[PDB]
């Protein structure tokens, strides 16, 4: 239907529209402005399609759906429609989570489901599914993320090395931070981060262009803690964005991809908005 | 068969325009060469040289312009038995598309007749065929079945 949309992903090019509904579907539209005329409808899950991705376009415009059944169905248009490429099951129920990675880290999918697992999905020449999966969290993985630590991605002055952090929010009530290296083939365990006494619905890295990383953990004590992270390994500090508990019973948390803004996507509907002013905290912008 | 120094293509290009034209001679004549085209297909082989079969495909593709069709039946007919197998495919698909005189339960059938004998090929190559410079997949032809 589009009587209860759960979220909604725009492509880089702004061609399809890609809403999930709960009751299995992926309505796909057409990008004409405000305008939108349907184009597809695929059913194929079993549980309730949680939640939408879309894939930067230098590896495809690559539709990663996810519900709660153990299943994540890739599809990515092809025979006219949107068609199934890939699929990766490796987990049993209750997939949350779906996001693309950046070709700085080569093309990875990287899946959260609660029941302590997350896999991170290589992809290869056939299109194959290798998810090589790591136990994290005991009660469930909401969310997943990561980036370098001594250099970057390789360019002009940001080295190359082989590394990769990550956030992983919880239903254990913690946010934990992962910490991969590829000159050893080992996911240490690094950090652990507790912020909350109520779950950590969703973890989010800042695509900031400052060398501290902020993460915002929110929960279902409608508090957000900022976890400032003061380069690219240093230590982190919770943080008060709302000093008080926020109105809006917040399950998302997402900064802007141009600004260092934070919308939290409240059940009221309504989006809050925080940013630090010229004082250096976190007031009101909305 | 036996000419190619007393036959030139030229002449014979002539003599089998002209007896299908005829009624008289047309139908007699050209069953007569598809049975023989099938005792030389069953080997794997050919019964005639490779100039015959080109003549009889260009009259063929003439009678195309005059629809209908049966036109198509005989151009399929002989493309299968001389081992044009793909083209042969192509055939049938052709026909599906340039008429509009065929009904919906119609377009179906045809559509039904190509996808079978794409997937009974022991060759990779041979699971889809061309309209125009785009490769048509059974996939694509399914959906057309479908929608048709």
């Amino acid at each position: 239907h589009n009587e209860l949309i759960h979220d909604a992903v725009l492509d880089y090019y702004g061609k399809r529209l890609a809403t999930c509904s709960s009751d299995k579907t992926i309505k796909i539209f057409e990008v004409e402005g405000e305008t939108h005329k349907l184009i597809d409808t695929l059913t194929g899950h079993e549980g309730p399609v949680w939640r939408v991705d879309w894939a930067h376009p230098k590896f495809g415009t690559i539709l990663a759906s996810c519900s709660y059944d153990g299943k994540v169905l890739i599809w990515k248009e092809e025979n006219g429609r949107w068609s199934q490429i890939a699929v990766h099951a490796v987990h049993s129920a209750s997939v949350n989570s779906v996001q693309w990675a950046p070709h700085e880290y080569g093309p990875l999918l990287l899946v959260a489901s609660s029941d302590g697992k997350v896999s991170v999905v290589e992809f290869k020449e056939n299109g194959t599914t290798s998810p090589i999966i790591i136990d994290a969290h005991a009660i469930g993985v909401n969310s997943a993320s990561w980036a370098p630590a001594t250099i970057e991605e390789d360019g002009e002055h940001n080295g190359t090395k082989e590394s990769r952090k990550f956030v992983t929010g919880g239903a254990d009530n913690l946010v934990k931070i992962w910490k991969y290296n590829s000159d050893a083939q080992t996911y240490v365990l690094e950090s652990t981060l507790e912020g909350h006494s109520d779950w950590v619905r969703d973890v989010a890295w800042s695509p900031t262009v400052l060398l501290r990383s902020y993460l915002a953990s929110v929960s279902q004590d409608r508090t957000c803690i900022i976890w400032t992270q003061d380069n690219e390994q240093g230590p982190w500090k919770k943080t008060l964005l709302k000093e008080e508990k926020f109105p809006d019973v917040l399950w998302r948390a997402s900064w802007s991809l141009s600004g260092n803004v934070l919308a939290l996507s409240g059940g009221d509907n309504k989006v809050t908005l925080w940013k630090e002013n010229l004082e250096g905290k976190w007031e009101p912008a909305g | 068969r036996l000419g190619h120094e007393c036959l030139s293509d030229t002449v014979r290009t002539n003599f089998l325009q002209l007896l299908l034209q005829e009624d008289i001679y047309s139908r007699d004549f050209f069953s007569t060469l598809l049975r023989l085209c099938n005792a030389h297909s069953d080997n794997g082989e050919l019964y005639l040289r490779t100039v015959d079969i080109k003549i009889v495909d260009s009259i063929l593709s003439q009678n195309l312009r005059s629809g209908d069709w049966e036109c198509f039946k005989k151009l399929y007919c002989f493309r299968m038995l001389n081992k044009s197998e793909r083209a042969a495919a192509e055939v049938l698909y052709q026909y599906i598309l340039m008429q509009a005189d065929l009904d919906v339960i119609r377009k179906r059938k045809c559509y039904l007749m190509v996808i079978n004998v794409l997937s009974s090929f022991d060759s990779a190559y041979d699971q889809w065929i061309l309209n125009g410079s785009k490769v048509v997949t059974l996939t694509d032809l399914r959906d057309e079945l479908r929608g048709l």
